[PDB]
């Protein structure tokens, strides 16, 4: 208990938090800051040194920085009209890690995956091509750069721990929709985005795990980004065309309550066109809003008294 | 004049807005007199919660025939309205069950049947204690023995051990007429007392030699031994590779574990000779039980690849041969008095060893007497040897497994007064209360615990063998003050009951597996952290199972890393050869190579899939164990 207790004045008043740059094998590893104070000093205990990923944020202290420790920081045939394609993914990615007696005597290993994209995009089309990795797999989504752009300037590290997160959990499949890097500082995407490239195709890596990219248009992708970001396959996404609306309304249908009364060709194509966002916000607020009537059966006016908040809302502002 | 009309007036607005009591007074009062909306409304849902809370009132604060005539009212009521679920499990608590189901069971077999026995008989083993699953049990063998489907009376047959449920099954099964398939279920199904008890009646009549013919041996596995070797082909990469890597003269142990339990093919076999003579005692005895687990089939081939070994120039040949032919049957019983005959010598010949496979493997055969008698000389004899006491006292709890409400008898009265004798070799304190326990199985209502609570108790190596009885005295009911008094001696400074009576956990609610993992994990005793890493078990193996591994599988200690490969192996039988190269990057001592190669090995309430493991959870000790390591029973 006082040994444990005892070196409580290097973690005591003189401490700081610094970001470590390196770990060498003579057991002195070297830190960093904003001025970029390099101190090496031999380990001690509380560290990890194996998982710790040198590269990060760790604690320092206003003393010689002798380190006391370290601080870390809707199936696959539920849909129609795309039936082809989500096999295409299905098999395409559903062939490495898994089903491996048509995987290993091939001797491929194309550790690059697909590319997803679509016009109405909105995650829930996208979603559902990925939900097929779902069945048996880590769940792991990274959703976009959000995260690299809502956060300070801190570059690839993030995608670094991502990676490293990823290396830990090798049976999963790295999906990434709505990308939104060079579609919406500025002159950090392009470093940050030529990084996720250069480390995305295996610098120093090999057929670990998988990396689909899904965003609302193949064309936002950079010329750069095409020899080594699809090397895999691609894909293509035709129109719903009312067919994709008819399947996904249709599964919309297959669990609530309601007759044929309700005509679909206005409301699948309300305004201009929508697969599945706004019809199953209605659809939300249609079993809710249709709950507080104290009835189970869809009104034909309460329906479209519903669909005329949403109707309204992306008119008006 | 008209009372009745204001009385249901009066219970219709008292009903209407809110009562407790007030509601069914009015009713049993009134007489009721005098499938439609209104009969829907004040009968189904009304006479619903009001029969329910005046059934659930009258239960819990009398212990007439008012109740009893509205509630089979609402047994014919609820015939009628057909809602099986929600009316009878509102029904349950208040034989009257009995009269009730049978009273019920006419026509909707699979709706009362698949729903009721499904959600009742899984919330009877789960909530529901014991004298009302009886119930479930005997009325649940009327309306299913007069209907059909029955492998679920099969099922009662497991959970009841009654002789007649089998000979009723036996003679309705023949009247009804796949055969072999039945029996392969048939036989492991049965414990050991109703194939015994089977065998003495099917011995008297059985009707037409089928029933002697089929349950007794080797017909059991007459349909399986063929197939697996026709529909499986395994590669000789494994014999030549699994038979290469070894080395260092442990890894040559887990090549007697190759041999042993390899399987189609017999190269590794008969790969030249001196394999048998390059292993130690123990890989002599486990090298020459190999022939014998190999061959679980081919009686008369079994005596002519055995027979090599028997009386050959040296002991463990001869007595691990011995283990060999208790291990390839469990009806011959032929090979008993050339190794029985011997056994009196008392000090250190060879009829110990001979005793440790014979008596073992005698035990793995059979409840006999005789043999009891035999042992008697056995159990007084209390030879240095664990082992035999070990294989002696689990021989003949074996034996005695599911007995009628077990027994206080002279066989284990004697094995605790000859087990309080002397205390010395503690091992004895820790391999006896095996036997003990496996003596205690079966039982019902036996007060055997507070038996033990009152002679037992004493220093903390017989109260040791005390919370052993406690083990395996909660097989399992609604006793949820076992799992309070679980949480609440589970902080003792006792480092061994911990490890016992908190690894009970596997099998006390060993079928709902979703509250068997909790946090004892997360504390600093890692003998707990064992305690759950073999609470684990046999199951499939989902990803939670798996994912406990992943931090169970990092640890330094040799008893964990050890203990980790056995249940990461058994539990799972580009996912399964993962795990194990896992294995190969945290090792490149020798417990956990010959743990992970006997786990490679290994992927590749029955009593004799209970006893193994919860009597090998005794490893940690010398290679002496290690001869009984490999003749576990448990794996199919």
């Amino acid at each position: 208990e006082e040994e444990r207790s005892k070196v409580d004045d290097l973690r005591g008043t003189p401490m700081s938090v610094g970001t470590l740059e390196e770990i060498i094998d003579d057991n002195h590893a070297i830190v960093s800051t904003s001025v970029g104070s390099e101190h090496y000093v031999s380990i001690l205990s509380f560290v990890d040194k194996d998982l710790l990923e040198p590269g990060c944020s760790v604690l320092l202290n206003h003393k010689v920085h002798a380190v006391i420790g370290v601080l870390m920081d809707e199936t696959y045939a539920d849909i129609g009209g795309l039936d082809n394609q989500i096999q295409e993914i299905k098999e395409s990615v559903e062939l490495p890690l898994t089903h491996p007696e048509y995987y290993e005597e091939m001797g491929i290993k194309p550790p690059k995956g697909v590319i997803l994209y679509g016009p109405p995009g909105t995650g829930k089309t996208l979603l559902a091509k990925a939900v097929a990795n779902q069945t048996s797999a880590t769940f792991l989504r990274v959703v976009g750069s959000e995260l690299i752009q809502k956060y300070l300037g801190d570059g690839p590290k993030l995608v670094r721990e991502l990676f490293r997160v990823a290396e830990e959990h090798a049976p999963s499949i790295v999906f990434i929709d709505e990308i939104d890097a060079i579609g919406t500082g500025e002159r950090e995407i392009q470093r940050t985005m030529l990084e996720l490239l250069n480390q995305l195709d295996g610098f120093d890596s090999r057929g670990d795990v998988k990396v689909i990219m899904a965003t609302n248009r193949i064309e936002t992708l950079d010329p750069a980004l095409i020899r080594p970001g699809r090397i895999d396959r691609k894909i293509e996404f035709p129109l719903p065309d009312e067919k994709t609306k008819k399947r996904i309304f249709q599964i919309h249908t297959s669990r609530m309550t309601l007759a044929d009364d309700v005509t679909l060709d206005d409301l699948i194509m309300a305004k201009d066109d929508l697969s599945g966002a706004d019809i199953k916000a209605i659809c939300t607020e249609a079993g809710l809003m249709a709950l507080r009537e104290r009835r189970m059966k869809v009104t034909n006016e309460d329906f479209k008294k519903s669909k005329e908040n949403v109707l309204y809302k992306k008119q008006e502002g | 004049l008209y009372r009745p009309a204001l009385e249901e007036l009066r219970r219709q607005i008292r009903s209407s807005t809110t009562s407790m009591t007030s509601v069914p007074k009015p009713l049993k009062f009134l007489r009721p007199h005098y499938n439609k909306r209104f009969a829907a409304d004040i009968i189904s849902v009304l006479a619903m919660t009001m029969s329910g809370e005046r059934e659930c009132l009258k239960y819990r604060l009398v212990g007439a025939g008012e109740v009893a005539k509205e509630w089979q009212e609402l047994d014919d009521a609820e015939k009628v309205q057909r809602e099986p679920l929600l009316t009878l499990v509102k029904e349950i608590v208040p034989l009257l069950m009995e009269i009730e189901q049978v009273d019920m069971l006419e026509k909707d077999i699979d709706e009362n049947a698949y729903a009721k026995v499904c959600l009742y008989l899984t919330s009877c083993v789960n909530y529901v204690p014991e004298p009302e699953n009886s119930a479930l049990l005997r009325c649940a063998l009327g309306v299913f023995r007069k209907f059909s489907r029955f492998p679920e009376a099969l099922r009662l047959a497991l959970m009841l051990n009654d002789m007649e449920l089998v000979e009723d099954i036996f003679t309705s099964c023949k009247d009804v007429v796949m055969l072999g398939r039945h029996g392969v279920f048939l036989e492991l199904s049965e414990d050991v007392e109703e194939y015994e008890d089977l065998t003495e009646i099917m011995s008297n009549v059985q009707l037409n030699s089928n029933f002697l013919a089929l349950a007794r041996e080797l017909d059991i596995m007459e349909p399986k031994v063929p197939d697996d070797i026709y529909k499986t082909h395994l590669e000789n990469n494994r014999f030549g590779g699994s038979g290469s890597q070894v080395d260092s003269a442990r890894m040559n142990l887990a090549s007697s574990f190759v041999n042993g339990f390899v399987n189609q093919d017999k190269l590794l076999t008969d790969d030249g000779n001196k394999w048998l003579y390059k292993n130690k005692d123990h890989g002599m005895l486990s090298a020459a039980a190999s022939l014998g687990m190999i061959l679980l089939w081919d009686v008369d081939g079994g005596l002519t690849q055995i027979d090599k070994y028997l009386y050959s120039s040296e002991d463990y040949i001869k007595s691990g041969a011995l283990l060999a032919c208790g291990i390839v049957n469990s009806g011959v019983r032929n090979e008993c008095d050339p190794a029985l005959a011997l056994l009196s010598d008392y000090v250190l010949h060879n009829s110990n060893t001979m005793r440790l496979g014979s008596i073992f493997g005698l035990g793995l055969a059979y409840n006999r007497e005789d043999v009891l008698t035999l042992l008697l000389p056995v159990m007084g004899d209390s030879k240095s040897s664990m082992e035999v006491a070990g294989v002696t006292a689990l021989a003949c709890g074996m034996i005695a497994v599911g007995s009628c409400n077990g027994d206080v008898t002279s066989t284990i009265l004697q094995t605790i007064m000859e087990k309080s004798e002397t205390e010395l070799k503690d091992t004895y304190a820790r391999w006896l209360p095996l036997g003990l326990g496996l003596n205690h199985l079966g039982k019902g209502e036996a007060i055997e615990a507070i038996l033990a609570a009152l002679e037992v108790v004493s220093e903390p190596f017989r109260s040791f063998a005390n919370t052993l009885v406690d083990v395996c005295a909660y097989a399992g009911s609604g006793n949820v003050l076992k799992v309070q008094q679980l949480l609440h001696i589970c902080s003792e400074h006792f480092d061994s009951k911990e490890k016992e009576e908190d690894k009970d956990k596997k099998e006390k609610k060993d079928k709902d597996k979703k509250e068997a993992p909790a946090d004892m994990g997360a504390h600093q005793g890692v003998a707990v952290l064992g305690i759950a890493l073999i609470a684990m078990g046999e199951e499939i193996g989902a990803e939670m199972a798996l994912r406990t591994f992943g931090h169970l599988l990092r640890y330094g200690e040799p008893t964990l890393r050890r203990a980790v490969p056995l249940a990461l192996a058994l539990i799972s039988v580009s996912h399964d050869a993962d795990p194990e190269v896992s294995y190969n990057s945290i090792f490149a001592a020798r417990l956990a190579a010959m743990l992970r190669q006997l786990a490679q090995y290994h992927a590749k309430k029955g009593t004799l899939t209970l006893c193994p493991y919860h009597s090998d959870r005794q490893l940690m000790s010398q290679v002496a164990v290690a001869g009984l390591l490999t003749v576990l029973v448990s794996f199919l």
